[PDB]
């Protein structure tokens, strides 16, 4: 047991290390956007306020850093936890220590302070590096969501061998708000895609590539538009807008099959529908019938009449009525036969409460 | 007859694919054979009603000649006797065999356009050639055969 | 009883306010789309229409603020009725004052009147605000629609729980009419929309904006072409020039499936062909077979006459012979298998039949 | 049996006049495609040319002129000997007799004759009114296949009252073949659309709108590419340009589930497939437990001779082969969860024998 | 038994020839890539290279030629074999020795070597005939696969009678590996059609159409985006750019269904999210009611107290209590009977237990 | 009564769809053919007890003045007694036909916000108008309806 | 035997694969159980029949050198001796075993291209090497590899 | 115990989702019920094995101090405890209950990387802690955690 309550504790501040880790990471994005804001806009007049913002980012990146150590420290001491181990060093496994320094030089990435009014060439790619910071989101969808936490999940889970993991969440996110996620993935590319390319192109005299080019650039390439109205120059411009179509083929082929899902009916609702066409039908049948025989009738009393002209008039609107009653009389047919189908696993439903009748 | 030899022929094996044993004759177990083979499952009774429907000699089972007055009514498009026989059934609402004129004042006055009670009865007057008082199957055909 | 025929009696006024509504909604639109034509084509020496049109809007517009006031008070009405209040100061919800105030706002939009011949700045917006009251139309598409009202829907909907309301109507008439309605709604937006375009974007001098040439964009980034040879210069042409290709995408991934479903056959259609081909590929192999017992007597012929170069030519064609009969074995077996598969649930009724006849 | 004979005969009439029908078009058309390469390619010195193909042109469309009369005249035979009329003014029917006299107006289209070296302004329109005439084929496609001929399925298809038309047709000959169709139709589509557009659009001067134009710009509207390097000009070429992007959004749409067909099993493959993975998986298990072993008696003996750093070397990959052991069984554990969900309707057949093996 | 070991035997042969094979046409597509690299890279002083590189090349496929020799002989000699031949003439079908002399031509295709600094015509295209040899990767794929070498497959398969070819390697490889075959083939696309692009067109003055513009120009094609920045200019260009905008679809259209199949549950999962939701619902309707009878008797408090304006503020909390209840207890209904629909096949395979039981 | 003349007729059909074969009532079995048309498959108990949530005269058979009180419920948007009624079937755990005050104080105390128990005590007593130490249903319906 | 030895042990787990027991031999039910796991269900008859399909001995049980014999014809791409032997089933049109010179009249003359007959009475006296007046299997077989 | 009184409260609803009736207990009817819930089915045999794998005090009910320990191993990632013991369910494939030193033979010699018999033999040596000859169970668990 005392291994349990230690780990209940040590998930807990797992959870709380995860939710200062995702705001400061957030911070340092609202950091290098202003800052990215504020070196086009202020000019080279206000670099007091630059070098300061360089510090502000030197200094939050530095707690990211101190952060994720933290996290990954905690994540050892758990499993050497569930197996009972004392010697550190072991637990320390080299995918996994792999991926630690992996993520130690991911997060490493940051625009670092280097110093007529315009930029260098190494500190805008720099000042890129900080979206590629995006993959701790995640799991801070993990950690905050207390289905891992919650006990009785996991004892279900442990019964049926279910191995709760990030597809779990992903899921379970997925079918239980369909269109919210969906929502949030194309509304939260649809302008940050863009000014992540304006900071990737920039030209110093025309001022021709800055947000309001790219604002409009990506969402064309985002929907396979493609007008030819700015284009990219640089190469790492072209990468973009490649990647701005791949997303955009991935939401519209996700946001297909959003929209074809609740379009048909529900299961009750079929029965419901079919049964007041059953009824519609049948005096429609009625109708056409009762049309039959007055114009029926009709020609056989200008039959009687001699009537030429009126007989000629008539049977054709009888050999009419007859080819209306017919296709009506597919239609009840074909709808028949949908009721005989659609008492497929009804009927074998019944004939198990029959079965156990027959097993009674 | 008056049929070509080719056409024999091909109406030969379209019979051969109901005489599946080659009896010289169609049966009730064969017919429902083929029937459950399209995906449809008839009684014994419906086979047999079906029969009832066909059956010219009165045999119970059916041979090449009655065959071709079969599938005379079927080789077209709109089997108009077909048409007037169910649009009949239709009618008989209690399964009389017959169309009274309470069924018909239930069906053509209300339903329809206000045919007048009178006009109904010259019309069940002149309808009734065979004095039933109400409507036969072979009223009904000759009536719309007239 | 007595709350009851009085609510047929508010429900059929309420049908023919929402009537009355839709009608004047679509004299409004006609008001204006003709204004937008007669400013444009007219000049500046026709004054006098432009302010008797501006009164008509105007008054046009008075009629259907008192219209969605007589609608939503009579809605109220029932809503008390409904559960027999007589404070209407209770029944005001405070959601649903807040959808009554807001749309009382949405449709307070209108082209007001303000007064060397050409536009002012707000007035080409507030024109614009006219067909943002396109949302009352599903109002009298449901309550035209009589199932609301026709009892015998209501009796089974509330034998089987299901709720009519705004998803069932437009599954009703989707489902009853699977082309009208894609049609209607396509051939709806192709010509319409670029006329709203036109009006979001004007060149005074040049004319190089109106019609002609958003009749030509709009269609092009409907179906996600992008010429570029007509691009928007404003940033309002901009959001119409994605919203257009939003709804092209929508358009073209319903359009796919209702081409989908009308390829496959019936259920009966399948018996009918599967039983076709067998009887087909029975006469086939018949065929091959005798191909391969010609070919072989012809060679064992040649053999008996020790014929060298005939016996040479004839055992490849017997061993090709047998090459296709293999084939011709293979796709009767492969469709005998479908058979026996197409006799799964077919034969599960049949059992069902037989387990009838198992209890009896 | 009278009009049974008869019927035969003149439903053969009618399949031979659909052939010289078919025929008489194509040669109509080639005529014209011709016409529209000689005015081109030949100037103004080759008239005597053009004027004996107009009057070419004049004669083919009076033969089919005759041919359409001489078709439906036999139709209307037909279902007069099928009810057994003799009055043939009744069974001319309204819709019908509106139906084949819009049929005449529709190919009574044709570029009719006129008269420094170029175009005047219908017969242009009129020389793309041939292709107007290509709605025959289908007839053609009904008629010339014998499955409305021949007997045995009219006899299948009324016992399960299925009527055979052009929708059985047609889903005859595309489940029957279904790549054939599919690129019949494209193929015939991708040049033949272009060489139309190169008819509705032609420059004097530059020679800026012919062939080697359209050929490149017709394909990439149908593709949804849309460069821009070539772009229609007239109103007649932009309306084009909109049903080249709609017939393509068609053939794309039906290419890509002709594509997803082809790629799953056979049902048959599945239990192969599945039964293979089996004894594959039986083994791997054995190997990574042989795994398990083999590192923990390794681990064991540097335990007894308390070798520290081999021990802490042996423990990481002895929780390694754990892990990978885990992954390995659970795989296992789903495949055999999919065995017992492959035998979900193969065991209701096992168990359809056990209960014919109930009723004995 | 005889001719089973050397059928292994030759089949082992046939393997190492596919591999050697494999490695020499892989070899011959080097050196003509690096060909075209360094012929316009190098100029016209480094001719020596050139000419040692077309011998190279010209070696390079009379290998090639004699290895495909090497391999349909062996083909030959195992068809021979299977059915005990001796005159080898016989065997060699037309049909076959057709497939051998075509892929002896397609694979005689070759940059053959012809001699201020610029190419000729001919030798463009001869060099683009190189990658026309790329059919021969899925038969290296076939042999160097086992699975027809392993003999318990065969044993399986002639059971089940199922014929391993292309056809199920393919399908073997593709749901075996389902994202790792769609990333190969993207991958393997997206820069080398755009280097064959490159070959297609050059400039000599300006250098507007080698790689640094086909790169770029080619993935655009391909997510039919078609900007409109490097457009083709000759006739072969604008055939690859057809070609690339076709396997763009076909690369999208099988990437939607590789994104579609991994998002829906377990069909174990969904009996779990099932149960959870179940006792979330549970305690929510609990909750709901208690916020009933929370209100009800606040409002019977102040009705008691005769409070008006507190009774006035609560009875339309009261009702909007209600108007929550009715949601929830729908919600769990539908849930529920999503229950009772979800023990559907379940309770079949239940009472599958119950009818062993009832045969017991 | 109240109702108009084609009002009465339209109601006369939906009244027709449920006798079926025109006995003049509604029976157990016509029902239950109704609820399995419709895809459900009720117990002989719960279609009787759905009658008795119905049957007011006590016959087990339903007649047309009692499908009017019966659809007068249905016709309306929220069945303000059908909410009240099961939300009270959630509360009877035990399925007394009561609510007892542990009952009440395993709701109302620990889950919501803290209610009293002796003002849950005052609420018993004001509730108990039947002075039955508990909550009947009718007890609970006038209590609702108070 | 002239099998090298690795070529055996992998054989040797595929008779593994049907000896699931390791009876030291294949037995009926082992066999319908691997019938069964592969989705077909034949009867003991169908499973009997293709025993005396493969039966060498004559034992009803399989060993490992009737397998090599047994997978011999299957490890090859066309069983020619089984397509000649199912294309003879389809010519047994009566079950007799045999192959009768009206069924070979009912075969050649018609379908094919018009084979003489007494072409056919030479083919049938040079094929009934048995003197049966008929085609057996046997006599099919030889006469296939004559 | 060592465990928060939150902690407690919230594993109590866990385990009343075994005890659905609240009997103080879980018994064998009321966890396969469950278990069909949840899409499996057991037989009473694979219920009475799975009880037997986790009944410490062997009365055939569970409680929840049991309850505790059996989640004890569940709430974790990897439960090494079944990690062992399902692997050595794979070794005994006799069901002897035991992993002989032929067995082991079969194992490790050939499959593996060629581990010499003596070896073996001296891990069979140092194995056999109950000198049985064999490995049980319980000397396998100790036998893995030595
Ligand atoms: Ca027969
Ligand atoms: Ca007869
Ligand atoms: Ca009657
Ligand atoms: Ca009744
Ligand atoms: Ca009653
Ligand atoms: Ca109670
Ligand atoms: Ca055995
Ligand atoms: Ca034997
Ligand atoms: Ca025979
Ligand atoms: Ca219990
Ligand atoms: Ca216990
Ligand atoms: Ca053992």
């Amino acid at each position: 047991l005392g291994a349990l309550r230690r780990r209940k504790r040590l998930l807990e501040q797992e959870k709380s290390l995860a939710g200062w880790a995702l705001v400061l990471a957030g911070t340092g994005i609202g950091l290098m956007v202003l800052h990215a804001e504020m070196l086009w806009f202020g000019g080279c007049s206000w670099a007091l306020y630059l070098f300061l913002v360089k510090c502000t980012i030197s200094i939050s990146t530095f707690l990211l850093l101190c952060l994720i150590v933290a996290f990954h420290a905690k994540e050892v001491q758990l499993f050497m936890t569930d197996n009972g181990l004392r010697d550190w060093r072991v637990a320390l496994t080299g995918r996994q220590a792999a991926q630690i320094v992996l993520e130690l030089v991911v997060c490493g990435l940051h625009p670092a302070p280097v110093r007529p009014g315009f930029l260098g060439q190494g500190e805008a790619l720099l000042s890129l590096a900080m979206l590629l910071r995006l993959y701790l989101v995640p799991r801070a969808v993990l950690l905050r969501s207390g289905v891992l936490l919650n006990a009785s999940y996991r004892s279900i889970g442990a019964l049926n061998q279910v191995r709760f993991r990030h597809w779990f969440v992903a899921k379970l996110y997925m079918n239980t708000h369909p269109g919210r996620l969906l929502l949030g993935l194309t509304l939260g590319l649809w302008l940050t895609t863009a000014w992540v390319l304006s900071v990737a192109e920039r030209q110093a005299v025309n001022a021709t590539g800055h947000l309001s080019d790219t604002l409009w650039l990506i969402p064309i390439t985002f929907l396979t538009i493609g007008y030819g109205d700015v284009v990219p120059g640089t190469m790492w411009g072209k990468i973009v807008c490649l990647c701005t179509g791949v997303m955009g083929v991935c939401c519209t082929a996700l946001l297909v099959a959003v929209v074809a899902r609740k379009l048909e009916f529900n299961k009750a609702e079929k029965h419901v529908h079919n049964f007041m066409m059953d009824i519609q039908y049948t005096k429609e049948m009625k109708e056409s019938a009762a049309r039959v025989l007055q114009e029926a009738w009709m020609f056989y009393k200008h039959t009687r009449r001699k009537e030429s002209h009126a007989a000629r008039r008539h049977q054709r609107k009888l050999l009419a009525a007859i080819n209306a009653f017919r296709q009506v009389r597919l239609k009840h047919r074909k709808l028949r036969e949908q009721v005989n189908s659609m008492v497929d696993i009804s009927k074998m439903h019944m004939i198990l409460y029959d079965l156990q009748q027959n097993l009674s | 007859d008056q049929l070509t030899e080719e056409q024999i022929a091909e109406f030969k094996e379209a019979f051969s694919l109901f005489d599946k044993d080659g009896d010289g004759t169609i049966t009730t177990k064969e017919l429902g054979t083929v029937m459950r083979s399209l995906g449809q499952n008839p009684t014994e009774a419906e086979l047999q009603d079906m029969i009832n429907e066909v059956d010219a000699d009165g045999n119970g089972t059916i041979d090449f000649p009655e065959f071709l007055t079969m599938m005379a009514r079927k080789m077209k498009d709109t089997d108009s006797e077909e048409e007037i026989r169910e649009a009949f059934r239709v009618f008989d609402k209690d399964g009389n065999g017959y169309i009274s004129a309470a069924e018909l004042r239930h069906v053509m006055t209300n339903l329809g356009e206000k045919l007048t009670d009178e006009e109904v009865d010259e019309m069940i007057r002149e309808a009734d050639i065979d004095g039933d008082g109400q409507v036969n199957y072979e009223e009904f055909v000759q009536m719309m055969t007239a």
